RNA sequence: AGGGGAUCGAAGAUGAUCAGAUACCGUCGUAGUCUUAACCAUAAACUAUGCCGACUAGGGAUCGGGUGGUGUUUUUCUUAUGACCCACUCGGCACCUUACGAGAAAUCAAAGUCUUUGGGUUCUGGGGGGAGUAUGGUCGCAAGGCUGAAACUUAAAGGAAUUG
RNA sequence: CUCUAACUAUAAAAAUCUCUCUUCUC
């Protein structure tokens, strides 16, 4: 296709120059991503599918002005998820911008073992939870190959995550798909927010990629 | 309707029923 | 911290509190009071025979305009009378 | 009134950890608090605490290092049979790879793994992870 | 109800900011300048543009004004900014090499281990009733 | 949308399309597809923007 | 550690005293700042000038560590410290922002004033809260010229000094720029007073610049 | 819902205060929800100060004032223009309306 | 974290706050990383050699960022007695 | 029931306004309002936030008490008080900012320390209506209070907030 | 870096309203 992608931010300039090789460097230093093309460059195989299209109306003096809210989940099934929620006039544009936001909001997840680690991680590391609106989602580790015991939206979010086995429990008005998916997103991103005995030792604070490679930014 | 006036109407029905019972007690 | 007691020797009040609260439900109250046996047209009965008394149709609600073709039936098991509905296009004529 | 002193101690630890501090001042400082913090020291969830004699129940000054994330008492010290230890660990601990249900057996106050090693069980005190 | 909407104001602002040395006080000369230095499509808009340009020029002549800027004005501002007094306004150039303090900052100087010639004075801790 | 895309591919400074009628419904409705900017007042309406009106017969 | 050449020299401390940096902190106080010392009976807390100079040299060390000069971006919204910032940006290769801050200048990448720096210097947190919030949103350190009454939320290493002086802010910027240039090595040795003057960073009301021009144009 | 965390009363720790009557409509309203206005004015307006001064014995009379604290109700206060409806973010402010004159 | 053979399966072993030992989230868009330049004998900032402190967004939001940095710099011999361990 | 009996005022009497007005505006006006005994036990009896206990965040004030000031006016020559000023502390009605916490939010410094769920403890609620109705007790002279369903009917009723 | 002043003040009457609500996907 046709894509030039002139980089307008320093992170984008470094990525376009090919100086950042893995998305782990972006996630580690809590770097701010504002160009989805960075995420496209780092993760070439981010699959996605629209969770829901919802018509939302505003009551004006003349008729009812209706837009559409698209709930898109993007991921690579290898420990990377993003949840975009967008509102727009035309449904196709709403889906495109929701994909854009979801790519912007990619996040890493910490898959773990239920017990007696043998192969690659199959489940989460610990129990995690999130709460959006009144919807509280509780993700609990499950034994190997136990499937994803979750509602279809949460199940498909875990599938996009790469988590193959997990138990779930949702409390509240899980009816609303955006709230449920946001709570699940909060939980799965909180999976890397739990300090664990195997994460106890301190590191040397490797210098930030835009400090060591500040020269290649700042287009002169 | 107000709960006040529904209460009062119930009290007046009890008025009549209590007088009737007192007559026939 | 919570309304219920938490001590290791507070089983009695927890149990009686649950027992007193159970009456707030409708299924439990119906099951324990035995309202189905005493007041319902059938006492714990899925089906019941009866005799047709007359042959009436009743108009529907506001959003739905029609007359549903029912039938008044006096039950044989106890003698109660209830209206019942014949469900299909041309089944009213079938029942005499 | 102060009913469960260990509850106050663990609540103070939780509050002073969530805010990001590195120290706590627990006032009443009973035996059970000392043993609980000693177990936490043995497993690393706590730093270098201290008993301050007052001739009146003493006090404790606790040093933290941010390694802990939650204490907590099971306020009704339920009689935990050796079969019910696993159920408590599943219901309380977040993962099977870590966490410790601190429970008081006749062989002292011990973490659940140590109690299972001694093949002895008693009442449950609290949980740390 | 003459308010001279966006286009004329912005065009006149740019005209002043790019051509101040050539602009004059007179409406007709500035009208000819607007004709030659700028391609205004119609002529009513040209007259409005020249009129607002003259008004802004008169305001500038009266004094400096917000928003617009040009080479001469910014150079004058920079030259005034570069003013640094030859005489010292610190290091006790006034008050015969003596500066007045109270006890507290005197102890500050003392504990800092520095000589710092001072002059003590109590601050009369009674505060003004305002 | 293909028509609008081609029109702005041709170098146009703005395109707009109104499709009015029974778009997949019995009730009438009008869809507007616009991109760029379209003026509406003054002979610039006559001088630059050019319009066309057509009828299409369906089933 | 730092060599003893970085101690509080008598002339530099004397300058700090003269600009009345210590004189005023507030009649009130917030427990985020222990830089207080010997609360004066006038109800005007004194600021520990040694701590202020230590903060100044720490900020200079932090700024000098940045490899590319123009990712040090300095803000000033209040009038009293506008000119100084510009002057600072003249000597050290920093980027100034005077007057208004045009919010969205750090997050929004479309604005023509979108600067994405690696450090932000703020003359007053209470007045430049917008810049502090932007730096929070975009993960940027905030070396703020905090007073003993200004808030310290989202504020990194904080130089404690006066914010009501018209003297303290300019001289603080002087010492900051002077120490940064000494750290870089443009200034050869850190003993000479760097001839240019503290009054260069002082505030200049338009009324007094007009008076100065009139005195200059009299002959 | 709570429109006013103070409930408008300004009581906070009394339970009951003694009511007062409205000056216009004589509404028995609690003394704290009885918005008060201290009308201090001249017994002779500025329209007749010159006339009174010219036609009065006791040269330079002090011209005594009149003082009255008016206890309005709240319906009258809305209607008699004493107090006005405000924005929900403006209801926060309790300072008087910024010193009518300096 | 560790596979049974002994290779790492974790990705991006995360940083931790240098003042509160709490990990730094990937999307913790309030946290910062300060660099303090090393100083040689004559006051020349040696380039490319410094010391880094990762301050979390939580302490920055609370208002303890500057105090924590003061303590942390005093511990590693950067500032002289700027922070007292006994308040 | 006994005492009083000014004002204001359920009922009532009218004079207006209206299509009607035995309602609101007005003038009179009993019971009542005020009391000594005896009943009544209900209120939007509201902070619609149970009580006891611990911890968590910054900013001022305010009330009661107590400490210190080389503090200021006081005047009884000096001092002792008192009254202020500054700092601190305990307890109370409260208040401002903020979310870094909680909520469906309005908002809460408690409505926080709750899916990372357990400090002790009492009472109450399980969709709306029927209904706080009937009945049965019990208290009351009476008014009515406490306790208190079902049959049946219904797909909602309701909370907060957003745009009109 | 220095301060505590100005002010008013209208209420007449106005009740009621029937249908019928209709998809948003690249
Ligand atoms: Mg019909
Ligand atoms: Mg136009
Ligand atoms: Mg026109
Ligand atoms: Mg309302
Ligand atoms: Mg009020
Ligand atoms: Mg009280
Ligand atoms: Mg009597
Ligand atoms: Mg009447
Ligand atoms: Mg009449
Ligand atoms: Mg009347
Ligand atoms: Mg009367
Ligand atoms: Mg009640
Ligand atoms: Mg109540
Ligand atoms: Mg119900
Ligand atoms: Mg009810
Ligand atoms: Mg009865
Ligand atoms: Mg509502
Ligand atoms: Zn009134």
């Amino acid at each position: 296709e046709e894509k030039g992608w002139v980089p307008v931010t320093k992170l984008g300039r470094l990525v376009k120059a090919g100086k950042i090789s893995s998305i782990e460097e972006i996630f580690l230093h809590s770097l701010p991503v504002k160009e989805f093309q960075i995420i496209d460059q780092l993760l070439p195989n981010l699959k996605d599918e629209v969770m829901n299209i919802k018509p939302v109306q505003k009551q004006t003096r003349a008729g009812q002005r209706t837009r559409f809210k698209a709930v898109v989940v993007v991921g690579d099934s290898n420990g990377h998820v993003g949840l975009g929620i967008k509102t727009a006039k035309e449904v196709a544009g709403a889906i495109r911008a929701g994909i854009i936001i979801a790519k912007l909001s990619v996040i890493p997840i910490r898959r773990g073992y239920w017990g007696t680690n043998l192969g690659q991680p199959h489940s989460l590391a610990t129990k995690t939870s999130g709460k959006c609106g009144s919807v509280s989602v509780r993700l609990i580790p499950a034994p190997r190959g136990s499937g994803i015991v979750a509602s279809p939206a949460v199940k498909k979010l875990m599938q996009l995550a790469g988590v193959e086995d997990v138990y779930t429990s949702s409390t509240g008005s899980t009816r609303t798909l955006e709230n449920t998916l946001k709570a699940a997103f909060v939980a799965i991103g909180n999976t890397y927010g739990f300090l664990t005995p195997n994460l106890w030792e301190v590191q040397a604070l490797t210098p930030s990629p835009m400090d060591v490679y500040a020269d290649y930014a700042t287009a002169s | 309707m107000r709960a006040k006036w529904r209460k009062k109407r119930t009290r007046r029905l009890k008025r009549k029923r209590r007088k009737v019972r007192a007559r026939s007690k | 911290g919570k309304g219920k007691p938490r001590g290791l020797n507070s089983a009695r009040k927890l149990r009686v509190h649950r027992r007193n609260n159970r009456w707030a439900e409708t299924t439990y109250k119906k099951r324990l009071l035995g309202t189905a046996f005493k007041s319902s047209p059938f006492g714990g009965s899925s089906h019941a025979k009866g005799i047709v008394l007359e042959k009436i149709g009743i108009e529907s609600k506001q959003p739905n305009s029609a007359i549903r073709k029912c039938v008044r039936v006096q039950l044989i098991k106890n003698g109660k009378k209830v209206t019942a509905f014949v469900p299909n296009d041309g089944c009213l004529n079938f029942v005499d | 009134t102060r009913t469960s002193v260990l509850a106050d101690a663990l609540n103070a630890i939780n509050n002073a950890e969530k805010t990001g501090k590195r120290q706590v001042l627990i006032r009443p400082s009973s035996k059970v608090i000392i043993k609980f913090l000693q177990v936490m020291q043995k497993h690393g969830y706590i730093g270098e605490f201290e008993y301050i004699d007052d001739h009146r129940s003493g006090k404790i000054v606790v040093q933290l290092n941010g390694r802990l994330n939650k204490c907590g008492v099971i306020s009704p010290r339920f009689n935990v049979k050796i079969a019910d230890v696993e159920k408590w660990t599943a219901n309380l601990l977040p993962a099977r790879q870590f966490g410790y249900v601190i429970l008081t057996t006749s062989a002292g106050i011990m973490d659940h793994e140590e109690a299972h090693r001694k093949h002895v069980s008693g009442k449950i005190l609290g949980f740390v992870y | 109800g003459r308010v001279r909407t966006k286009t004329v104001k912005r065009a006149s602002k740019a005209l002043i900011e790019k051509y101040y040395p050539k602009l004059t006080m007179d409406f007709q000369t500035n009208k000819r300048l607007c004709d030659e230095i700028a391609t205004i499509q119609s002529k009513r808009l040209r007259n409005k543009i020249a009129g607002y340009t003259t008004h802004l020029m008169k305001r500038i002549q009266k004094g400096p004004v917000r928003g617009i800027s040009f080479k001469l004005q910014e150079e004058e501002r920079e030259r005034k900014d570069q003013y640094v007094p030859d005489v010292s306004a610190l290091d006790l150039s006034h008050s015969n090499d003596v500066l007045n303090v109270d006890t507290q900052t005197a102890e500050l100087v003392n504990s800092l281990g520095l000589k710092l010639p001072l002059s003590v004075s109590s601050v009369s801790a009674v505060r003004d009733r305002r | 949308y293909g028509v609008v895309r081609y029109v702005m591919e041709s170098g146009a400074k703005g395109c707009e399309v109104v499709i009015s009628g029974k778009l997949r419904a019995a009730r009438a409705k009008s869809m507007k597809f616009a991109d760029g900017f379209l003026i509406h007042s003054g002979q610039p309406v006559n001088d630059f923007i050019e319009t066309a009106t057509r009828h299409v017969l369906l089933r | 550690s730092l060599p003893s050449t970085f101690d509080l020299t008598s002339e530099d401390a004397q300058l700090l005293l003269a600009a009345r940096v210590h004189l005023g902190a507030k009649n009130v106080q917030v427990h985020q700042e222990p830089y207080v010392y010997k609360a004066r009976p006038d109800g005007v807390n004194v600021i520990n000038v040694g701590k202020t100079w230590e903060k100044i040299v720490l900020a200079a060390r932090i700024i000098a560590a940045i490899p590319n000069p123009e990712d040090v971006v300095a803000i000033s919204s209040r009038t009293y410290g506008q000119r100084a910032v510009l002057k600072y940006a003249a000597h050290t290769g920093a980027t100034p922002i005077a007057g208004r801050f045009t919010p969205g200048s750090f997050t929004n990448y479309i604005t023509r004033s979108f600067k994405e720096p690696r450090l932000v210097i703020v003359t007053d947190p209470r007045s430049d809260a917008q810049a502090i919030k932007e730096s929070s949103y975009v993960n940027i350190p905030v070396i703020a010229l905090t007073d003993l009454d200004s808030p310290s939320e989202y504020v990194d290493v904080a130089i404690p000094c006066n914010n009501r002086g018209k003297h303290s802010i300019g001289l603080i910027w002087y010492l900051l720029a002077r120490e940064v240039l000494r750290l870089r090595g443009a200034l050869p040795d850190r003993t000479q007073p760097w001839a240019i003057m503290p009054d260069l960073y002082f505030y200049r009301n338009p009324e007094e610049i007009e008076q100065q021009t009139a005195e200059e144009e009299a002959v | 819902p709570k429109k006013r965390a103070s409930n408008g009363r300004n009581k906070k720790g009394r339970g009951h205060v003694k009511p007062v009557r409205c000056v216009n409509c004589s509404r028995s309203v609690p003394k704290d929800k009885a918005i008060k206005r201290m009308a201090i004015r001249n017994i002779v307006e500025a329209a007749a100060i010159r006339d009174l001064s010219e036609a009065s014995v006791y040269a330079e009379y002090a011209l005594p004032k009149t003082y009255n604290k008016l206890h309005y109700c709240i319906s009258c206060a809305i209607h008699a223009r004493i107090v006005r409806v405000r924005s929900r973010t403006d209801r926060r402010i309790r300072a008087p309306p910024q010193r009518p004159r300096f | 974290m560790e596979n049974d053979k002994g290779q790492l399966v974790e990705l991006y072993v995360p940083r931790k706050c240098s003042a509160t030992n709490r990990i730094i989230k990937a999307k913790d868009h309030s946290s910062v990383q300060i660099n303090i330049a090393q100083v040689d004998e004559e006051g020349r900032a040696i380039p490319g050699e410094y010391v880094t402190y990762a301050l979390s967004g939580y302490i920055r939001a609370r208002g303890e960022a500057d105090d924590s940095l003061n303590r942390l710099a005093q511990q590693d011999g950067l500032l002289k007695n700027v922070w007292s361990y006994s308040r």
